This record gives C-alpha cells, sequence and structure tokens, in this order.
RNA sequence: ACUAUGGUUGGAGACAACAUGGGAAUCCGGGGUGCUGUAGGCU
RNA sequence: GAGAAGCUCAGACGAGUAGGCAGGCGUGGAGGUUUGUGACGAAGCCUUGGGCGUGAGCCUGGGUCGAACAGCCUCUAGUG
RNA sequence: UCUAGUGGGCCAUUUUUGGUAAGCAGAACUGGCGAUGCGGGAUGAACCGAACGUGAGGUUAAGGUGCCGGAAUGUACGCUCA
RNA sequence: GAGUGUUUAUAGCCCUUGUUGUAAUACGUCCACUGGGGACUGAGGACUGCGGCUUCGUGCCAAGGAUGCUGACAUAAUGGU
C-alpha cells in the first residue's frame, strides 16, 4: 500500500481523492460590482504627507 | 590555598541586613511547622546554634522531622550524575514558609469554588491556566490625541 | 587589565607619587569671573602615568604664565594616580591613573577674550599624553554645574551668592528664617 | 467533509474581508486599527547540528527542529515566544498564510502513526489518528492548523516535522545574521511565506 | 546531519530461549501462536517467561502453592496454578492438599505427593489444552532474590550485605572496619 | 532597494497612563519589519518605550506624489565616524525622495566609508528655490540652458553582438 | 607539571546519563524521626491495625 | 549605566556601532511623619 | 508451502581512536555422515583467462605435477 | 549485575589571575580536535560551513564568478596613482 | 545684436480643486486557472484500496511505482579484464 507518493498539487486524481470540495471550489469571483468608493480621509492624507 | 571550613566564603551570606541587626522578631518562634510543609532556608547570622551549611542557604525543601527548637528539612543536592537526599536539622530562626504554598492553596480553593458553582449551575469548568494570549484588536482613537511627528536629534554636546 | 591595586594595609611599600600640586594659578577666583571653561577630555580608555601628568602640568603652567599673567588661569588636574603598577626586579614599581570615556584630564577657566590661548595651551600639552584626546568648550559657567544663560537668569533674581572660588545656591529645603537671612536679595515670591 | 471544507473556505474569506473593511474604516475615520497578534507561527531551523549551546539544543529538540531545513507549526504564546527568542540565531519564524499551510500539508504532509512517518495520501489515515477530535480529512487538519482550535496540540504533534529542501534561488548573501540586519535568522513576519515557497 | 538521541533504541529483552531443548522449542512454538492469535495477556506472559533463564525462573514449592491458594480472601478452591519453572517438594508439609498444578517440570517427590493427595500434574501444553486463554488460573513465580548472589549484591559501606569470604568465624573480615573497638565500624 | 514608511506607534496603556501619546516618523527601510525596528530604535532614545512595552498602531508605505518631475532634496544626517559623531547636510537632485536617500547612502559609503548602521537620517526636505539651494554643483543643474556631452563610458555594446571575443576593426567614437 | 584540575568535561560527563533523581517512596523510614514520636507511633499503628481487624471480623 | 545572545561588523589595538532581549544606582523634585485586638473608666 | 531458525509489510537511522559485544572467513588434528574426489591424475605450484561475496575468502579454465584429499554437523588447538 | 579502556590533554570564543611579553603558566563557561572525513580560508587538528552507508537527479551553506578555476571582463553611484 | 522690467501673448512651467470615472500602469498576494521547453528516475509484479460516465458493464480512467509503436546490429554494440 502506497508504494509511491503522488503530489496532490500536481496529480488531479489525487487532488480529487482528497478534498471532495475541490471540484465545487470556486475562485476569482468578482465582488466589485458597485460604485467602489475610496476611504482615505483628509486627516489620514494630511498625516501621511505631514513632513 | 583553598580552605574547606564550615563558614568559608560566607562573608556576606550570613550578614544581617543593614539597619536590621540586634533583636530577632519573635513571630519566627511562633510560626507553626508540620511534616510535609514547604519551607525556605535563610540562615540568620545572629543565631549560631542549629546553623545549616552555606549550601542550603536560599534552598527550598520539605519538612520531614519536628523537634523542640528545630525542624528537619529534606533537600536534593547534585553530587555528580544524580541527586542525593540531604536531611538538615535547622533551627526555626533560619526557616520560613514558602509563599508559593499559600498561592497554591488559594488556587486550589478557587478551583474548588468554581467547580462547585459550575456543578450547581450546570456550566463549563474552564479552570486550567493559560499563557499570555495574543493581543486582540483595539480601536486606538485620534481625537484629542493627534500624533506627534518625531525626527532623530542632531549631535550636540552638553558638557 | 588587572584589577585596581591601590595602596592599602595589604600593599604598603609603594613608591611616592610624582604630582603633588593639582591646582595652578588664581585658585581663589570668583564665580562671576572666568565666564569661559576649557576641558581636555579623553576619547578612549588610557592608563596615564604620573610622569605624563606632571610633565603636562609643568608644560601647561610654563606656557600659561607668560601669555595672560599668573593671575588669569585656574588650571586644575582632574586625573589622580591611584593604580600601582608592579614590575619584576631586573613588588610595586610606579603609580598610574586609569581614565574612562569622556573623562577630563585638565581644566582651565578663563575669560571670553582668552579662549584662543586656553585652547592652545591644552593643544600644546596634548602631545605629552599617550593616546588621543579632545578639547571641548564647556557650555557650563566655569566650574559651576549650571549653564551660562541659566546662571545669569538666576543671578538676576538673586538666588546665587558667591563664596570664594565657588558659590552657594538657593535650594528648596532648609529653615525659612535661615534662608531669608542668608539670601536677602532673593525675592521669595509666594507663587 | 466537502461541506466542512466549504464552511472553512467561507470562514477564511469572511475573515479576510472583515479585516480589510476594518482597516478601510480606520483609514476613512482617521483612527488606527491594530489587528490581532498572530496565533500560528511556522518555524524553520536554519542552523545545522554543529556548535550548538546546550540550552538552544534542548529548545530545538523540544520544538522538534533537530535537522536543518526542518519546519514545524507552533502556537504563539509567552512560553513559545521566549523559547524562540533564545533560539533566534538558529531558526527563522513568521506568520504563514492559508496557501503556505495547505501547500505544506499537501506536498510535505506526513503523519506520525505508530511512531512512523506515513504520507498523508488518504483521509482514512487522518481520520484514524485524529477522529476523536473531529478531524477526518486533510482539509479540517488544515483548518485546525491555520485557525488555532481546541485540539491544536494534537493536530500539530500528529504532523511529522516538514523536511523542506534547500531554497530555490538560495538564501541572502549571509545566512546567519538576523533578518533585520540583512540575514536569514529571527522573526521575518510574512516573509516566511516567501521562504517556504522557495523551500518547498 | 540529524540530532537525535538514541538511548532506549535496542530492546534488552529476549526474543527466543537461549537453550537448545527441542521440547522447549516446541512449547515456544505453540505459545508464540497462542500469544499472537489471542488477546489474553496470560499467553504473552507465558511466552515471555519461556525465554527466561534459570536464574530468572526460580523454583516454587508445593507448600508455597498451597499457602498462596488457601488464603482466606482468595476464593481459590479448585482452579489450576501455573508456574513457568520447576515445582519442588516441601517435606515440612506433612499433609499435602489436593492441588491442580501446571509447571515446566516437576521433581519426582513433588509429583508423587501431588498425585497421592488426589491432585493432578499437567505440562504447559496440557494447560493450554485445558485453558487456552489462561482463564481462572493462578499464575505465580518463585522468589527471584532468594538466590545466593543477591545477599552479596550491592555490597558497600553501610549496605549490610554479605562479603565474599573464604571461611567463617573470627580472623575473617571481623576487624578494623567492622567494629568500633578497631578504628571504625563499617 | 529602499522604501519610505510612515510608522505610528505608542506605549501600551497602563494604570497611570490610560491615553498614551501617539508618535509618528518617516523611515527609509527595505521592508516593514526593518521600518518598525528602526522606529523602536529611534523611539528608545527620547521616550521610555520598548517593543515589549509598546505597540505599532499604523505602518503605511509612502510613494512619491510627483515621481515624474525633477526635484532637489536636502538631507540632514548625523553619523558616527571612527573618531566621533558628526552632522552633515547634503543635496541630491532626484525625482524621488527615496532615490535621493539611496543616493545619499551610496555617497556616504563611497566617501566616508560609513555603513547603514552608523548613519541617522535627521531630516529630508525638498528645496524648490535656488536661494536656499547651497551646493554649487546641484545649483548648476537648475540653469535653463544646460548642455554637456555624454559622460565618457565604454561605448555601446548594443545587444549580444558585443559579446564577440574578437572585432574586425578598431572602434570609433 | 602535575596538579591539572579542571571542570571542562565534568558537566558533560554528568549530563551524559543525566542528573538522576532518587526514587520517590510512599513510606520513609522512621529512624530519621524523633525517638519518642516513633515509639508512640508504633503503639498507635498497632491499635489501629487491631481496631481495623476487629471491625472486619465482627462486621 | 550595565548586561545575555550574533555577525567573515568597524578599528592595528584599546574599544565602539548595530541587531534580537533584560534593565540599575547616586542625585534631584513631589507627597507623608505610624497602623493594628480584648477587658474596662470619663459630662 | 517457502530450511516458523521461515514468509510478509512499513518507518527511522548509518563518523569513529582506546575499548566492549555479535555474526562470519581461513589453518592443523578427532568423532559422525556424504554407492564424497582421485594414477582416465589427489595435494602443491604458475597463470599475460572466467565467475561469486561489501569483505575475510571461495569456485573454475589452461600449464607443471605425481599419491593422497575434500563438502556438511559437531569436538579440539602449538590456528591467521 | 559484571567488566574493559582512561586517570599526560590540546585549540577557539567569552570572564580572568601571575608575568614586559610569549606559540608562557594557572582557573571558569561553551564549542571542538584528540576519535572528524567533506566544501572554503592558496597551504593547515581546532577558524567559517557542515558531521560521512553505496549511487542518480535537483538545490544550497561558507566561500567565489579576468586566466590558472566551475561561475557576469555583471549593473548602479563614488574614491585612489602609490 | 546685450540688457531692462510689466506675467500668456505667436510658447509654456508650479500649486488647488470639478469632472466620464469602478478611467488606466507599475508593486504585493492568491487562483483546488491555463500554455509550452529540458533533464534524471521506471523501484513493485495475478486481484483486493476513491472519484466521474451511466452504456448501472467485478466496463473505462493520468486512481496503492512503464507501457506502447518502430528501427539497426548481431567476427557489430553494450558489458568484464
Amino acid at each position: 500500500a502506497h508504494v509511491q507518493k503522488k503530489n496532490p498539487l500536481k496529480n488531479k486524481a489525487v487532488l480529487a481523492r482528497l478534498n471532495p470540495y475541490a471540484k465545487a471550489y470556486k475562485a476569482n469571483v468578482k465582488l466589485n460590482t458597485g460604485k467602489t468608493p475610496k476611504a482615505a480621509g483628509e486627516k489620514f492624507l494630511t498625516v501621511l504627507h505631514e513632513n | 590555598p583553598h580552605s574547606y571550613g564550615i563558614r568559608a566564603r560566607t562573608r556576606y551570606t550570613f550578614q544581617r541586613g543593614f539597619r536590621e541587626h540586634g533583636q530577632i522578631r519573635l513571630s519566627t518562634y511562633l510560626k507553626t511547622y508540620k511534616v510535609g510543609d514547604i519551607v525556605d532556608i535563610k540562615v540568620n547570622g545572629a543565631v549560631q546554634k542549629g546553623m545549616p551549611h552555606k549550601y542550603y542557604h536560599g534552598k527550598t525543601g520539605v519538612v520531614y522531622n519536628v523537634t523542640q527548637s528545630s525542624v528537619g528539612v529534606l533537600i536534593y543536592k547534585v553530587v555528580g550524575n544524580r541527586y542525593m537526599e540531604k536531611r538538615v536539622n535547622v533551627r526555626i530562626e533560619h526557616v520560613k514558609h514558602s509563599k508559593c504554598r499559600q498561592d497554591f492553596l488559594d488556587r486550589v480553593k478557587a478551583n474548588e469554588a468554581k467547580r462547585k458553582e459550575a456543578k450547581a449551575q450546570g456550566k463549563t469548568v474552564q479552570l486550567r491556566r493559560q499563557p499570555a494570549p495574543p493581543a486582540t484588536a483595539h480601536f486606538v482613537s485620534t481625537e484629542n490625541n493627534e500624533p506627534v511627528t518625531l525626527h532623530p536629534v542632531a549631535y550636540d554636546t552638553t558638557i | 587589565k588587572n584589577k585596581p591595586y591601590p595602596k592599602s594595609r595589604y600593599n604598603r611599600a609603594v613608591p611616592d607619587s610624582k604630582i603633588r600640586i593639582f591646582d595652578l594659578g588664581r585658585k581663589r577666583a570668583g564665580v562671576d569671573e572666568f565666564p569661559l571653561c576649557i576641558h581636555l577630555v579623553s576619547n578612549e580608555y588610557e592608563q596615564i602615568t604620573s610622569e605624563a601628568l606632571e610633565a603636562a602640568r609643568i608644560c601647561a603652567n610654563k606656557y600659561l604664565v607668560k601669555i595672560g599673567g599668573k593671575d588669569s588661569f585656574h588650571l586644575r588636574v582632574r586625573a589622580h594616580p591611584f593604580h600601582v603598577v608592579r614590575i619584576n626586579k631586573m613588588k610595586p614599581n610606579g603609580l598610574v591613573a586609569r581614565v574612562n570615556i569622556g573623562q577630563i584630564l585638565m581644566s582651565v577657566r578663563t575669560k571670553d577674550s582668552s579662549r584662543a590661548t586656553a585652547i592652545e595651551a591644552l593643544r600644546r600639552c596634548q602631545y605629552k599624553f599617550p593616546g588621543q584626546q579632545r578639547i571641548i568648550v564647556s557650555k557650563k559657567w566655569g566650574f559651576s554645574q549650571y549653564a551660562r544663560d541659566e546662571y545669569i537668569e538666576k543671578r538676576s533674581r538673586g538666588e546665587i551668592i558667591p563664596d570664594g572660588c565657588y558659590a552657594k545656591f538657593l535650594n528648596k529645603r532648609g529653615s525659612l528664617q535661615e534662608k531669608l537671612d542668608l539670601f536677602p536679595e532673593a525675592s521669595f515670591n509666594l507663587a | 467533509i466537502a461541506k466542512r471544507a466549504e464552511s472553512y473556505d467561507a470562514e477564511y474569506r469572511k475573515a479576510e474581508r472583515e479585516q480589510i473593511e476594518l482597516g478601510r474604516k480606520a483609514r476613512a475615520e482617521g483612527n488606527y486599527y491594530v489587528p490581532d497578534e498572530t496565533k500560528l507561527v511556522f518555524v524553520i531551523r536554519i542552523r545545522g547540528i554543529n556548535n550548538i549551546p546546550p540550552k538552544a539544543r534542548k529548545i530545538m529538540q523540544l520544538l522538534r527542529l533537530i535537522q536543518i531545513n526542518n519546519g514545524v507549526f507552533v502556537k504563539f504564546n509567552k512560553a513559545t515566544k521566549e523559547m524562540l527568542q533564545v533560539v533566534e540565531p538558529y531558526v527563522t519564524y513568521g506568520i504563514p498564510n492559508l496557501k503556505t499551510v495547505r501547500e505544506l500539508l499537501y506536498k510535505r504532509g506526513f503523519g506520525k502513526v505508530n511512531k512512523q512517518r506515513i504520507a498523508l495520501s488518504d483521509n482514512a489515515i487522518i481520520e484514524a489518528a485524529l477522529g476523536k477530535y473531529s478531524i477526518l480529512s486533510i482539509e479540517d487538519l488544515i483548518h485546525e492548523i491555520y485557525t488555532v482550535g481546541p485540539n491544536f496540540k494534537q493536530a500539530a504533534n500528529f504532523i511529522w516535522p516538514f523536511q523542506l529542501s534547500s531554497p530555490l534561488g538560495g538564501w541572502r548573501d549571509r545566512k546567519f545574521k538576523h533578518f533585520i540586519e540583512g540575514g536569514d535568522a529571527g522573526k521575518r513576519d510574512e516573509h516566511i511565506n516567501s521562504l517556504v515557497r522557495k523551500m518547498l | 546531519g540529524i540530532d537525535i538521541e538514541r538511548h532506549h533504541v535496542r530492546k534488552s529483552q529476549r526474543s527466543k530461549p537461549a537453550s537448545e531443548n527441542v521440547y522447549l522449542k516446541l512449547l515456544v512454538k505453540l505459545y508464540r501462536f497462542l500469544a499472537r492469535r489471542t488477546d489474553s495477556r496470560f499467553n504473552k506472559a507465558i511466552l515471555k517467561r519461556l525465554f527466561q533463564s534459570k536464574t530468572n525462573r526460580p523454583p516454587i514449592s508445593i507448600s508455597k502453592i498451597a499457602a498462596l491458594t488457601s488464603r482466606k480472601s482468595a476464593s481459590l478452591e479448585g482452579k489450576t496454578t501455573v508456574i513457568v519453572g520447576t515445582v519442588t517438594d516441601d517435606e515440612r508439609l506433612l499433609t499435602v492438599p489436593k492441588l491442580s498444578v501446571a509447571a515446566l517440570r516437576f521433581t519426582k517427590s513433588a509429583r508423587a505427593r501431588i498425585l497421592k493427595a488426589g491432585g493432578e500434574v499437567l505440562t504447559l501444553d496440557q494447560l493450554a489444552l485445558r485453558a487456552p486463554t489462561g482463564s481462572n488460573t493462578v499464575l505465580l513465580r518463585g522468589k527471584k532474590h532468594a538466590r545466593e548472589a543477591y545477599r552479596h549484591f550491592g555490597f558497600g559501606p553501610h549496605k549490610h550485605k554479605a562479603p565474599y569470604v573464604r571461611s567463617e568465624g573470627r580472623k575473617f573480615e571481623r576487624a578494623r572496619g567492622r567494629r568500633k573497638s578497631r578504628a571504625f565500624k563499617v | 532597494a529602499l522604501k519610505e514608511y510612515q510608522v505610528v506607534g505608542r506605549k501600551v496603556p497602563t494604570e497611570h497612563e490610560p491615553v498614551p501619546k501617539l508618535f509618528r516618523m518617516r523611515l527609509f527601510a527595505p521592508n516593514e519589519s526593518v521600518a518598525k525596528s528602526r522606529y523602536w530604535y529611534f523611539l528608545k532614545m527620547i521616550n521610555k518605550v520598548k517593543k515589549a512595552t509598546g505597540e505599532i498602531v499604523a505602518i503605511n508605505e509612502i510613494s512619491e506624489p510627483k515621481p515624474l518631475k525633477a526635484k532637489v532634496f536636502g538631507i540632514w544626517i548625523r553619523y558616527d565616524s571612527r573618531s566621533g559623531t558628526h552632522n552633515m547636510y547634503k543635496e541630491f537632485r532626484d525625482t524621488t525622495r527615496v532615490g535621493a536617500v539611496e543616493a545619499m547612502y551610496a555617497d556616504m559609503a563611497a566617501r566616508h566609508r560609513a555603513r547603514f548602521r552608523s548613519i541617522r537620517i535627521l531630516k529630508v526636505v525638498e528645496v524648490e528655490k535656488k536661494e536656499d539651494v547651497r551646493r554649487n554643483y546641484v545649483k548648476q543643474l537648475l540653469n535653463p540652458h544646460l548642455k554637456f556631452p555624454l559622460p565618457h563610458r565604454r561605448t555601446g555594446v548594443v545587444g549580444l553582438a558585443g559579446k564577440k571575443v574578437f572585432a574586425p576593426h578598431r572602434p570609433s567614437t | 607539571k602535575s596538579k591539572n584540575h579542571t571542570n571542562h568535561n565534568q558537566n558533560k560527563k554528568a549530563h551524559r546519563n543525566g542528573i538522576k533523581r532518587p526514587q520517590k517512596h510512599r513510606y520513609d523510614s522512621l529512624k530519621y524521626r524523633d525517638a519518642k514520636f516513633r515509639r508512640n507511633q508504633k503503639f498507635a499503628n498497632r491499635g489501629t491495625v487491631e481496631a481495623i481487624r476487629q471491625a472486619k471480623a465482627s462486621a
């Protein structure tokens, strides 16, 4: 049993044998479907450029 | 030219404290010691009878024997590759209780009280100690606490 | 590198020291006088010998006596030989002084018009000492621990009264009656 | 197990978004938001087994760092902080992220069963070893390691110390100086992630 | 380079008997299977003791067996006693009770007295036949430190051990170093 | 490679001091860890705070507001030589104050053999007026009519064609 | 020259097998105690054993 | 100030800087000039 | 089944003087055994051929040679 | 439990003592050589790195990349003529 | 042709803000997202241990360790001395 170790990061079949959620896993989902404002603040800007 | 006297190299070890010579407080003779008590050995220079060796000064042991004017303390000392049991007969003038024992007793009593309350109210125990935990997020404010910008100071002699 | 080895009841037979006089010039000056101070500090650890100390003291005195007069300087030697150096016979042999970082060796208090020659005297005597040394224009008023501006500001109120070379200052302790009787010009504001 | 992995992933994203939003709120309002001090630290031994003082050697043995290029997970408390301070010249440590933790446990993941180093090639081995602690897969083993949970001691002790290779691209010019001085010793904060990436 | 401490690495136990007795080898062969294929710790104990040397397997007497099995708070009425060693006879026990004893070997007098007293004698293979898991068996061993070497072992100052003397009486290690009248005592 | 970080920290609040003062400074460090280390190193000189007794409440990298215009930067520094501690002022023309700081470190190392550990950056300012620009060589770059030939270099290698061991003809300038 | 005392290797030799702690026993010998205390404890233990045995027998 | 740990740091050296940690004393100034049971007496 | 003194699976580890232990190689002689080898050539010796074992060593081809010699299980020593 | 060898040590960092000093003598801590091969310091018991079964592949430590010699007659800013 | 001394002219610099910004670029981090190039290894030896497709078939697969399709030699080649 286990004569040779397969890397899950390289072997998709082993990556599926472990971690059943891998098939349903999602990534790179957009969450910026809005006005996307800026939160900087005059006080923060003045402190940043104080000297 | 080493000398192996009993009180060799004890010039400061057995010295009384500054402005602490003369009369010895009488509460030491009123302290009660029982077999199994954890005690600290601190030699008093004013009392020469029952004086333990300089090795046992500042050592903590367990009381095993009790006599009229002294007490028996069990100490473990390194004699090479093993510890050896030493039974020292020390007068009560050089013996004081270890406050760690009282702290341990208070901890046990607090644990028992919390356990009884948890049993009565059907709640969790949560009695074991924890190391210093990582700091939680805070909300350090700026109002009336405006940051002060600092710069390294130039080299200026003050002599 | 050895532990200090001074003369004591365990080290009795020691040759005599070489520097006997440590103050040269107008020793009985005044605080108001000599508003400038020059110090010869050491920038490294040394083991200055009594021979070098007396030789530099002689050189400084002989240079100072003919540039401003005998009544214009208060040269003081701030290093005292306290360490005995032993030598196997060809067992004390000599006396040396151990000097730490920033320790003063020679001190001269003069007027603001004699600052150049006060610096020059220590510069010339620098060659008589082993190792490196520095010359510092002290910010304090002569030998007084106070600064020049602070001293004159307090003297305007009247909290300082001279006494010989040094002076006495107002401190926030002691009998009120004695303080009043000793500091008449001092205005004790009720605050 | 898949549902548990989904919940763990959602928890990670929620925590990351919450930290970002709190920082943005602090910037907008002009105040300062100090985040939580890290609880999980990855430690890599950079010094070999030659010329080691007895105290540092004992600490590294108790930390299971007995070989060069060996990595372990620890929970950061006062005791571990002081121990890492004593062995500062001989190890590097920092805060690992989710990618580093999962890559370590997926590629170099070896468990200690019957005092043997067995590869984590199946969830059955992890379930057998840590099933009493509700750890049935490599995914919730990663969750326990990343988010320091109740059975972190058992989860971290079950994992054999990671045998990392020499870093690709090498170390800095001089390895046995502190990270602040320009070496590869002591605390390096998030730079442990780059070190592990090169060393994996 | 690996910094690993190797102190308790090589096991110091016996994995097989040092003797070449073919019948002891057969007994070891039987009890290897018994201990391996059963979860009873009795079989493992028997297998371990089968490897032990003669000095580690002291004899036990029938009187000792009777004394141990006839205690008031014992409840040992008719169950078998097991000893991995030799059962000797105690002639001081004039009347032998009825005992069921299993042993590696019996002395002729002990076996005869046990049989005469209505008891039975069995070997280890017979015991395995009767009680494969050792249920309701009183397992005993002889006194290991009753050997003559243990009265000398640990000899030293104030150890109260027997010295190695070629004879007995005065003029043999009963002088200076053994009494206060001659310098010091021990 | 250096970067400029603004670091804001404070002392841990105690029984006597429930609202500690916040201290900010700009530090040129390769990374944030070095920047925070420099912050504590400079704070220990004036205040009685340490890393154990203090905490960093903010650290932000600052980029040049106008990286695409040429400026003059005056840097006051205090450094330790082999004899004593000195204060110098230097001028560098650069489009980034971080680049001016890196040029300052290179120049000090090249001239006075001063390492990074022995140099303290007291202050960095931008001088937009030649009336305050004091270095003559820096000021000579501000004239509207500035021209000079290319600095004497090793000519153009131009790609991989310059990697030939031999050349058929002598070079020309 | 003789008289070459040193302690360089002594600590390593001691720690090779470690600093062994003595075995802890539930009961210690009464020869270290007071003579009067031990003499009275002998009778006290004898009566305690007799009372316990009588309780077991009668009950 | 001093000190544990580190460098193929500087310096001929003495020593110094830096890095990860611990951390005084004298002086000066502000405040204060004893606390603590039982049994009984006093316009 | 796998000379159970056997078969099978897995993990970790490997510097070494003085010194300790274990398992093996080689020599002389003794008991047992091998329808053991041999004047159609034993032992020994030479070898610019071959094979096996990590190694101590062993087997073998070709020459010379002439009378004894060996494998295995034990015993033994004036045994390298 | 039984027994062997050992009972001349030496080097380096740090703390030192005696000496003008010593590759000197005598102490404390740690790491080493002795018994430690290998890469580097041209050469070497101690210094740096690193502790060694027989091999393949990859990556490094200390140290280097003009030639001897494996690897940029690399990049950027300055200083120096001996 | 060598020089004043008023601020966009027949040019244009610097510092504020409105805007079409979710306007863009570098940098850090992540993708159980995806393309190639090169090298070393092939240990094990009937079967047993998960996922998908359903064609519900102890069928197929990159899933508990290499197989397949060809060619040239064979007083050559690879090996040993």
